[PDB]
RNA sequence: GCGGGGUGGAGCAGCCUGGUAGCUCGUCGGGCUCAUAACCCGAAGGUCGUCGGUUCAAAUCCGGCCCCCGCAACCA
RNA sequence: AGGACCGAACCGACUAAUGUUGAAAAAUUAGCGGAUGACUUGUGGCUGGGGGUGAAAGGCCAAUCAAACCGGGAGAUAGCU
RNA sequence: GCUCGCCGGAAGACCAAGGGUUCCUGUCCAACGUUAAUCGGGGCAGGGUGAGUCGACCCCUAAGGCGAGGCCGAAAGGCGUAGUCGAUGGGAAACAGGUUAAUAUUCCUGUACUUGGUGUUACUGCGAAGGGGGGACGGAGAAGGCUAUGUUGGCCGGGCGACGGUUGUCCCGGUUUAAGCGUGUAGGCUGGUUUUCCAGGCAAAUCCGGAAAAUCAAGGCUGAGGCGUGAUGACGAGGCACUACGGUGCUGAAGCAACAAAUGCCCUGCUUCCAGGAAAAGCCUCUAAGCAUCAGGUAACAUCAAAUCGUACCCCAAACCGACACAGGUGGUCAGGUAGAGAAUACCAAGGCGCUUGAGAGAACUCGGGUGAAGGAACUAGGCAAAAUGGUGCCGUAACUUCGGGAGAAGGCACGCUGAUAUGUAGGUGAGGUCCCUCGCGGAUGGAGCUGAAAUCAGUCGAAGAUACCAGCUGGCUGCAACUGUUUAUUAAAAACACAGCACUGUGCAAACACGAAAGUGGACGUAUACGGUGUGACGCCUGCCCGGUGCCGGAAGGUUAAUU
RNA sequence: AAUUCCUUGUCGGGUAAGUUCCGACCUGCACGAAUGGCGUAAUGAUGGCCAGGCUGUCUCCACCCGAGACUCAGUGAAAUU
RNA sequence: AUGUUCUAACGUUGACCCGUAAUCCGGGUUGCGGACAGUGUCUGGUGGGUAGUUUGACUGGGGCGGUCU
């Protein structure tokens, strides 16, 4: 059966990259949580 | 001329077809054409502010010449065409200064025939003119409301408007929904009626029909559950509420316009 | 289980708010007509479902009984 | 000609049996319906939570829906176990 | 290695998306692998992806995104103009053969092509952020003409058979060749050409549009295939020599014709229909400001350049999405034989596989099948399930009907093979010859060969000739919904929803209405024969009474009544 | 009657026998005219009922062919307690 | 307090010019409306469109009936 996932890069990094994150106020919140958290992988960008 | 369909089939057995032999079976004067893609009833919030709109054919639109300001240049009417974009046929006209144009056709016109626009133009069929100088008692169409904004009154297949009365600056006009209304004798209107007045005898048929004119499924409010929308409800066919709208106004017969700035135009409401 | 009703021959008021029975039709007697119906004039006819209670006094107020209407009679 | 007919691909899901710590968190086998259309499908896009979208079943909105998910108010409150 | 079985519109091949070294070689077998493993998509090490032409990038835009200023909004922000992005679409050019363990239209061999720079020559009106053309567009249908492809003959090379027969009307194999360049064909479309004018194309224009005149009739444009050349070549059975016996080396025949034939191509055609079928650039042309012996244009030669990134491998799957080496899901391309209407089905080709526990036995019972005496729905909630029906041609066919239907109604009959008609017919295809011409890829004639139904008559075999696979059960009465469609992903497919039709009612355009503190946007580049809401639900015959209640519509005297004062 | 409680109403048909079906009747608990009435050809993986064929559905099971179950070697679970 | 008339506030989703290569926007000219419309604060009406909540106990189970000083 067809499942959720049906993997697009094009979509991926559009829906969730590092452009898209500075793209807003809101997006650029994330990029400033997930560096203080300290991970390691801000985006799915690769 | 109406044709009826004869029952080959069951989603043929009630198609009632308009066709008429007078149209251009070629493509349009490429020129006057630009593109309009469609909508979905969907406003620049991305959400349905429109219900019931949705798929059917791609069309172009014809550029028309509602204004028709074009003065003291004859023009001829080369052929007639199916316009997609509005229930009236339109005419392509040669000025005889080398331009092209489409208009609304009037009731009458063929292809041969001579129209004018301008105060000095005579008065016949597809001629525009101010309403200053056109008779009391005319029949008119494409009839502008403000002047030198182009026509904006009848303009559907089989429309027109009367002029009742003229008295000073303004004419009174009886429209087709029966409103008497006042406008400045300055506006222009085009003389006789709008062609294609069979297109009211037409029988889509079937429901794929509908679907190809971009309409898409009414969905009763009484089928619907009380969320969603005020008649939803009930074990079994329920009613039992005055009829409103999915908003929650009565929707038979209160009134809605509310509109000061142009009550003073309506000598009176259609009744 | 809960409301309601039993009033001249018929249908219906009067009950609440104790003392007092009305209305229309029918009945009977006289008229009018050749007669009948119509129509006119005069009358008679319900102690009020039954049984008790209460009260100075009950259609009336209270209770039983009988009869006739409703409604209710459910969830596993 | 046709929301025509019969029938593969394709789309679907009417019946039965199997399976039910499955081969599978919805299938398989045998039959079944549509199959030029209100058809089907690829790629991109748009609509966001009392909000969307709905040929309307409270359907669907990432195996979640009579109000998604995540984080916070937060050690909510619990005459209850 | 030999045999056997399985797939073959796939279980073969090539991609995209996704993945990422799984690719190839050596080595190892602890763990991984539902068993063992010397094997591996496992561990370790090394190797492997070569481009002016393929793809990206690049040029151009769609839906949409962002958006200078702007408009709007407590703030955050929203919306949008000029712009600028955004393919799933438009835009230059390469093919055949050979080669690695592992890449190849990329390497090599042969033969091509395209766009730009720069220079010498010869001419010469060039010039855009503007005008015009073109790009440039639907569905269905019907053919003709072709080709890919196949079949058979001829030709060439081999054979003359494990068991009766087999030098033939016999058996096996091969019979292949590109882009390009020349030709301009079947066919499609279109009158040319020259002068004069001119309220048009934001200004001009010689361009386009229009108008009036000559002149003449073939001008042009587009186009599959074929043919020629490319090619004295490449490839080629098979033989021969090595061998590291895996493979390398060497050589090399024939290389034709007829017939059949696509769903491909001509064809973005043509015919027809109504629901009326992207954009922008490249491209062609016109001029404005400008420039003018300068640029610029065009031609011909000559050179130079064509960067960068992808390129292994899987890809209906053990490599992707499903926690698994998971009976699931996943877009595009290719399309051999016999039988067949067929991409169904059966058996096969090329190609690929036997599904990563086996060995025995031959209990009950479970699962999936086969057959069944006599009966024949007695079973059961219910013929559930199974059984049965099934093809083509012909004959034949009821109620009722909206005249289409019902209808494949029902029911029936024929059917293999062999001969004859006719050593192969009707048909299709058509060589040579014979002629004719505005001599071609031409016409007419002509019929050689090749192909080839269908029928009748006569025989003949079997229990049975639609022999398998494949492939309707049928009729009668009745409820409901007119119909095709839609629906509860994952217990409900329906009588539910929708529907064409009907009606009521709002709405005069800055429409009502909806989304939005707003600006705006949808409605609609529509205009009352239009749009929105609500009910009803094809069609036929119709749709009675009630305005007291409750809504709505209208009125507006009187009463009552807010802020205010 | 997709509506009817009483109710398996009553009468007729069909069956040896019919609480279902079909046709009537009218006594409509509690039908009824666009929350449409009553018809209706065709249509339907729609509900009811009847027949012909056909049968392992059944009287009433029998036998056979395969995959398990059973034994052997290898690997090696689970709920529960 | 009505009625008219006016233009000069204000409106314009008329036309035309300009910024400007621009259907935005703004400025200009004109036309048409015009103290109306519309907006702010105040105020009456309406308002399941939406929100927050309430809807007792006893009871030979609960409901229903009855009860509650
Ligand atoms: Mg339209
Ligand atoms: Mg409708
Ligand atoms: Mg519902
Ligand atoms: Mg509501
Ligand atoms: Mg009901
Ligand atoms: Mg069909
Ligand atoms: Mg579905
Ligand atoms: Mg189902
Ligand atoms: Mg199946
Ligand atoms: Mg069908
Ligand atoms: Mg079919
Ligand atoms: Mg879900
Ligand atoms: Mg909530
Ligand atoms: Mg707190
Ligand atoms: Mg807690
Ligand atoms: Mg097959
Ligand atoms: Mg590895
Ligand atoms: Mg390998
Ligand atoms: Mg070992
Ligand atoms: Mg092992
Ligand atoms: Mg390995
Ligand atoms: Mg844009
Ligand atoms: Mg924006
Ligand atoms: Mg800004
Ligand atoms: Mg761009
Ligand atoms: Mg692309
Ligand atoms: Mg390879
Ligand atoms: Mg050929
Ligand atoms: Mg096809
Ligand atoms: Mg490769
Ligand atoms: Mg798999
Ligand atoms: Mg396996
Ligand atoms: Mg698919
Ligand atoms: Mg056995
Ligand atoms: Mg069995
Ligand atoms: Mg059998
Ligand atoms: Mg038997
Ligand atoms: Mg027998
Ligand atoms: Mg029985
Ligand atoms: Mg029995
Ligand atoms: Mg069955
Ligand atoms: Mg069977
Ligand atoms: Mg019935
Ligand atoms: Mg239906
Ligand atoms: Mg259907
Ligand atoms: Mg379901
Ligand atoms: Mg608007
Ligand atoms: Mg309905
Ligand atoms: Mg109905
Ligand atoms: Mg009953
Ligand atoms: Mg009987
Ligand atoms: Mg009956
Ligand atoms: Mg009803
Ligand atoms: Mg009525
Ligand atoms: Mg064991
Ligand atoms: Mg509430
Ligand atoms: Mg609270
Ligand atoms: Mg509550
Ligand atoms: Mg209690």
């Amino acid at each position: 059966m067809k499942r959720t996932f049906q993997p697009s890069v094009l979509k991926r990094n559009r829906s969730h990259g590092f452009r898209a994150r500075m793209a807003t106020k809101n997006g650029r919140q994330v990029l400033a949580r997930r560096r203080a958290k300290g991970r390691a992988r801000l985006t799915v960008s690769k | 001329a109406v044709v009826k369909c004869k029952p080959t089939s069951p989603g043929r057995r009630h198609v009632v077809k308009v066709v008429n032999p007078e149209l251009h079976k070629g493509k349009p004067f490429a020129p006057l054409l630009e593109k309009n893609s469609k909508s979905g009833g969907r406003n620049n919030n991305g959400r349905i502010t429109t219900r019931h709109i949705g798929g059917g054919h791609k069309q172009a639109y014809r550029i028309v010449d509602f204004k028709r300001n074009k003065d003291g240049i004859p023009a001829v009417v080369e052929r007639l065409e199916y316009d997609p974009n509005r229930s009236a046929n339109i005419a392509l006209v040669l000025y005889k200064d080398g331009e092209r144009r489409y208009i609304l056709a009037p009731k009458g016109l063929k292809a041969g025939d001579q129209i004018q626009s301008g105060v000095d133009a005579a008065i016949k069929p597809g001629n525009t003119l101010p309403m200053r100088n056109i008779p009391v008692g005319s029949t008119v169409h494409n009839v502008e409301m403000k002047p030198g904004k182009g026509g904006q009154l009848a303009r559907s297949a089989g429309t027109y408007v009367q002029i009742v009365a003229r008295d000073g600056a303004y004419v009174t006009l009886r429209l087709r929904s029966g409103e008497m209304r006042k406008v400045e004798a300055d506006c222009r209107a085009t003389l006789g009626e709008v062609g294609n007045a069979e297109h009211m005898l037409r029988v889509l048929g079937k429901a794929g029909a509908a679907r190809w004119r971009g309409v898409r499924p009414t969905v009763r409010g009484t089928a619907m559950n009380p969320v969603d929308h005020p008649h939803g409800g009930g074990e079994g066919r329920n009613f039992g509420k005055h009829p409103v709208t999915p908003w929650g106004v009565q929707t038979k017969g209160k009134k809605t316009r509310s509109n000061k700035r142009t009550d003073k135009f309506i000598v009176r409401r259609r009744s």
